[PDB]
Parts: structure tokens; C-alpha cells; sequence
């Protein structure tokens, strides 16, 4: 019944940035992990980042490191992830997961997810 | 025939052992459970426990046994080093961390915890102490973190030969055999006392 | 490193059948496998967490089973609405939440 | 020209608890990392742990995860280590080298050591 | 994870000798090798940091080569006082710093 609704998304030109944000609701936030799951048009999910029960362990996916940065807020019950210098190959969907336990890098798995978000990366109108 | 009155107002056994955030066995929380309906059937039939001991009383004699307190501790420690959670044993957590009294009167409690407590660079959140001056009486906790005198030279606050640091964090990781993962304990203590009794187990109609 | 891999890509069944999909590891992970039901028109859900433990509120015809490397989900009844997208996860190796690829159920 | 000794080797029984701390004069400590070399009686080396410059980032070898605590004191100059619960298995020959540059886990190796001091683990004279 | 193996084990040559000690690595490392020369009796000292960058304050008569999986070194004379055992190690892997197996040398 936990809800995750997220927004940002849309079309940008190469190189520039855009954010996300994913609001929680139906459980208590201030004590799990969180997570953001990629899913590419026409191939499989990939991870991308996470981020503690509070900001201290962070970790990124090897192919975003140096670009993107996560970040959360406590008290307004969300999180954001802010997406710089993109790249032509970035136009997937991106998911907001919860984590099972309160670490990053932990057996646990995601428990509750949400729709995705639809950007993309490319020059039209 | 028998009619009681309405079950109301159960004891959260649920909040206390599905919880997130265990604290380290040198400094464990105690909670004091009272004036409610304790369910303990909940407890035994569930599968996910794999250690289930009781001393002084047989688990299913519980939900007929009114007591007036109940007190839950809850700590972290390692797989092979939980034997020592039990009355006259010996051992660096029986003697600096967690002491029981010899006729200890209840039940412990203890599964693998090895899905969230356990990072793959490693957890340090857990700590276990090493040393003190004498050993831990029955049901106290020690928080201080004075450099241990090991031998006669004066530390002074100062850390150097034979004057170490009491506290050591295990180094947690998913890669650790069986006898090296977490595993979470919780022990519940039952009391009586001249005082009217509060707890008791539901009573079927 | 770690490679995870699913043997079958696209099934075919009824309503009244059985269906085992398999995932294989490149490396031991000791029994730390998770499966995911994704609809295509909706979020994914997970349904089993560790290699054979089956997740609160989802139907019991899903079955879980293997550890070491092979690995194996069964599903018993095959209800008309358990068409979708299963991928399996390893969460034990140093390479982070690694995902196999799809593995399509169509039903005829 | 830099210096690297070291102390504290001797005899103590399993399961007790012995530092060992290593003095360093010739060049600047306060800004290089520092690492600890482990010599086995009949193998080849062996690493041990390792310290940043200054104590952020701490790291150590999977045999002596959650045994040990490297400690640092740029004030006097020199660095500790702490060893606990000790087996039969550390009756080996340490030294206590210096990394050429500031982080732990870097492509730079270690370019100067020390003569080592033995300890043995047994219950004798 | 990662493997380090050192090919040869024991050599004997003469004061003008030209002898070769070549060390492999399980997975592809990049030119990050290091070899040490443990002499018997004392501290153990540094010889080629890097793929075969030599370091400043040692004689000459060492050099290095190779990248990738395989790497070889050699002496160009073996003077009599240069006998000892020689490690590799890779500081590029998840396993930090693995070292080789040692290879005992004997002039005569
Ligand atoms: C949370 O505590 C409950 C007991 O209060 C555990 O057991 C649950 O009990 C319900 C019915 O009361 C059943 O659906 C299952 O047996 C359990 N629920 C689920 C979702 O599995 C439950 O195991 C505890 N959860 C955790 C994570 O410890």
C-alpha cells in the first residue's frame, strides 16, 4: 500500500541536467535504504545508486560514476537524484525501489517499487 | 463453558522483535513490557527462530502463567558465541558484556540475521567489550570507555603499552562462515512480586 | 567479477500446466538470490527474497528452489494473469544488484 | 634514509590482546598513508592493514576482518596496532611499511619498510 | 577475486649470468606489477614500481617488461651479492595486494 510517485522526467538536450524526485508515503522513511532502478527501452533492469538510511554510505553503478548524485530528505519524506551531463545512451526508465534492510550493499533485497519515470536524452522538439 | 471478556490491548512483541535497529551487546536496551494480553503462541509457532530456549518454565505453561513485568533485551552478536547467553557460562561476553543470574526464570531468543546486519566492505555499527576490572554482575551494563589498565604503568588517558582500548567492533561480511555471521538476541525475563498482576495470556472463550 | 545468466528466453503453456525457469551464476553466492515479477504495464514486483523463502502476500503457487549456483523458480497452476517478465538478482558479489536478462511467458 | 622501526613483539597466549606500534622519523608523516606487511614463518608476505593520511578511510585484510585496529598519531609521529582474540595462526614476522602515496587502496605499492619484530602465540617459558 | 602465480622456482646461475623470472596473473591487471627484492636477512626493499619503472636509488642492472596478463623480469649480470627471493604483487584488483609465491635464488 506504500506509495512512490516520481517526476522530473521529460526530454533534454545532450549534456545537460535534469532531477528527479520520489515521494513516500505509506511507511516510515527515516529508517530504510533506497534505491533507483534503470530500465533500458528494449533491454533488462540495471541498478544505479543507493543510498543509506541516513546520508553516510553511498554507492554508484560503474557506469555512472563521476555523473550522477543522490541525495535524500529526511524530514519531507524524499528523495532526489540529480542526473548530470547526459549522454545519448541515458534514455531509459528510471524506478524509485525501496530497500528490505538500512544498509546500501546488504544481502536484503528491494522490497516495494513504483512506476517509472520516462526521460530522454536526444535533439528534437 | 466459559465466557471472558473481549481480547483488547496486546502487548507489541511485534515492534520489539520486527525492528530494524538492534543496539551492540555492551550497551543493549531494556524495555519494560506490562499491563497488556502477551500472546506467546505467536512467538513459538513462528519457524524463523532457530534458537528457542527457556529455563524455568515450559513455553506452552506460559499462556496460562500470570506474571507483573516483563523485560526484553535485544543485542547483536556473533553465531558461535551465543551459547554463552545462558545461565552459569562462561566467556568474554558472560563475563564483560551480558551477565545472567545463575536461577534465571525465562527465554531466549535468537535467529540468523545474517540479510541485513552483515555489509560487504564491513558493518563496524556492532562493538563487543574486551576488558574491565572485574566481571559484569547479573543484569548491569557498562558504557564507559576508559583505556584498560593492563599492566602497572599509569595510562593516564594516554593509549601506549599495556594500556588498549576495551571496545573492538566485529567485522561483519556476507563472505563469513556460519559460526561468524550475526545472529540477533532477544531475552525475555519474567518477574513476580507483591504487586497486582497486569500481564497475562489471552483467555479463549 | 560475476555473469548471471537464464537458460530459457520465451515459454509457452496453458492454464493447466507447470513452469520451471532456471537462472545459473558464473560463481557461488550461497543461496542470495531474489525473483522479480515485472508486468509490462506496471511496476515490478518481487516474490521470492534468499533462494527459497516466498514473500508475504503473493499466491503460494509461485515455489522457489537451488542453492550454490543453479538456481530454479516453479510456478504450480499457471492463473491467466501470471503473464509477465522474470529476471533473477544476485546480491552477494562484489559487482552490485546484478540482473539477468528477461525471460518472456506467454501462455497459448 | 627514512627510518621505520617498530616494537612490541613478544610472547603472549591465544585469546589475548597485543599492540604493537611503529616509529617513522625520516621523512614527513603527516600526510602519507601507512600500512602493515605480514611475514608467515614458512610463506610469502602478506597484507595486513592500511590508514589514509589522516583517519577516514581504514581498510583491512579479510583474515583479520574484526580482530584488529589500526590506529594513527600524527602528533608524536608515529603509528599503533592493536591485535585481539589472537589463534595460533599469527606467529608470524610483521614490518610496517609506508605508502608512496595519501589513500589506502591505490595503484601505488609500498616504497619503504622496516626490520620486522617476530611474536609468537603459544603458552611456554 | 584474483590468482598470482610465479612461473619458475629456484634458479642457479654464475657472477655474468642473464637469468629471467616471469610472473602471471589470473585476470588482465593493466601494468600494475610490483616487484620487491626479500633479502634473507633484513628488510625487504622495492625494486620496479609500475609495469618496469624503475626506482630511483637502485642499480640499473634490473629491467622490467610486459602488460596485461603476463610479465617478465630480468637481471643483466647477477653479481654474486645479488642472490635473494623475489614477489610480485597487483595493486588493481578487488583483493588488495596479493602477492606471489616467493623464487629462491642461488649463485654459484
Ligand atoms: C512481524 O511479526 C509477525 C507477528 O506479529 C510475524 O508473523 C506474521 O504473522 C502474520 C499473521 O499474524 C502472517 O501473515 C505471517 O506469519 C507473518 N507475516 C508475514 C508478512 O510474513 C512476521 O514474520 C514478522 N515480520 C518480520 C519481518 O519479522
Amino acid at each position: 500500500e506504500v506509495q512512490l510517485v516520481e517526476s522530473g522526467g521529460g526530454l533534454v538536450q545532450p549534456g545537460r541536467s535534469l532531477r528527479l524526485s520520489c515521494a513516500a508515503s505509506g511507511f516510515t522513511f527515516d529508517d530504510y535504504a533506497m534505491h533507483w532502478v534503470r530500465q533500458a527501452p528494449g533491454k533488462g533492469l540495471e541498478w544505479v545508486s543507493g543510498i543509506s538510511w541516513n546520508s553516510d554510505s553511498i554507492d554508484y553503478a560503474d557506469s555512472v560514476k563521476g555523473r550522477f548524485t543522490i541525495s535524500r530528505d529526511n524530514a519531507k519524506n524524499s528523495l532526489y537524484l540529480q542526473m548530470n551531463s547526459l549522454r545519448a545512451e541515458d534514455t531509459a526508465l528510471y524506478y524509485c525501489a525501496k530497500d528490505r534492510g538500512y544498509e546500501i550493499l546488504t544481502p536484503a533485497s528491494f522490497d516495494y517499487w513504483g512506476q517509472g519515470t520516462l526521460v530522454t536524452v536526444s535533439s528534437a522538439s | 463453558i466459559v465466557r471472558f471478556p473481549n481480547i483488547t490491548n496486546l502487548c507489541p512483541f511485534g515492534e520489539v522483535f520486527n525492528a530494524t535497529r538492534f543496539a551492540s551487546v555492551y550497551a543493549w536496551n531494556r524495555k519494560r513490557i506490562s499491563n497488556c494480553v502477551a500472546d506467546y503462541s505467536v512467538l513459538y509457532n513462528s519457524a524463523s527462530f532457530s534458537t528457542f530456549k527457556c529455563y524455568g518454565v515450559s513455553p506452552t505453561k506460559l499462556n496460562d502463567l500470570c506474571f507483573t513485568n516483563v523485560y526484553a533485551d535485544s543485542f547483536v552478536i556473533r553465531g558461535d558465541e551465543v551459547r554463552q547467553i545462558a545461565p552459569g557460562q562462561t566467556g568474554k561476553i558472560a563475563d564483560y558484556n551480558y551477565k545472567l543470574p545463575d536461577d534465571f526464570t525465562g527465554c531466549v531468543i535468537a535467529w540468523n540475521s545474517n540479510n541485513l546486519d552483515s555489509k560487504v566492505g564491513g558493518n563496524y555499527n556492532y562493538l563487543y567489550r574486551l576488558f574491565r576490572k572485574s566481571n559484569l554482575k547479573p543484569f548491569e551494563r557498562d558504557i564507559s570507555t576508559e583505556i584498560y589498565q593492563a599492566g602497572s604503568t599509569p595510562c593516564n588517558g594516554v593509549e601506549g603499552f599495556n594500556c588498549y582500548f576495551p571496545l573492538q567492533s566485529y567485522g561483519f561480511q556476507p563472505t563469513n562462515g556460519v559460526g561468524y555471521q550475526p545472529y540477533r538476541v532477544v531475552v525475555l525475563s519474567f518477574e513476580l512480586l507483591h504487586a497486582p498482576a497486569t500481564v497475562c495470556g489471552p483467555k479463549k472463550s | 567479477d560475476i555473469q548471471m545468466t537464464q537458460s530459457p528466453s520465451s515459454l509457452s503453456a496453458s492454464v493447466g500446466d507447470r513452469v520451471t525457469i532456471t537462472c545459473r551464476a558464473s560463481q557461488s553466492i550461497s543461496s542470495y538470490l531474489n525473483w522479480f515479477q515485472h508486468k509490462p504495464g506496471k511496476a515490478p514486483k518481487l516474490l521470492i527474497y534468499g533462494a527459497s523463502s516466498l514473500q508475504s502476500g503473493v499466491p503460494s503457487r509461485f515455489s522457489g528452489s537451488g542453492s550454490g549456483t543453479d538456481f530454479t523458480l516453479t510456478i504450480s497452476s499457471l492463473q491467466p494473469e501470471d503473464f509477465a517478465t522474470y529476471y533473477c538478482q544476485q546480491s552477494y558479489s562484489t559487482p552490485p544488484y546484478t540482473f539477468g536478462q528477461g525471460t518472456k511467458l506467454e501462455i497459448k
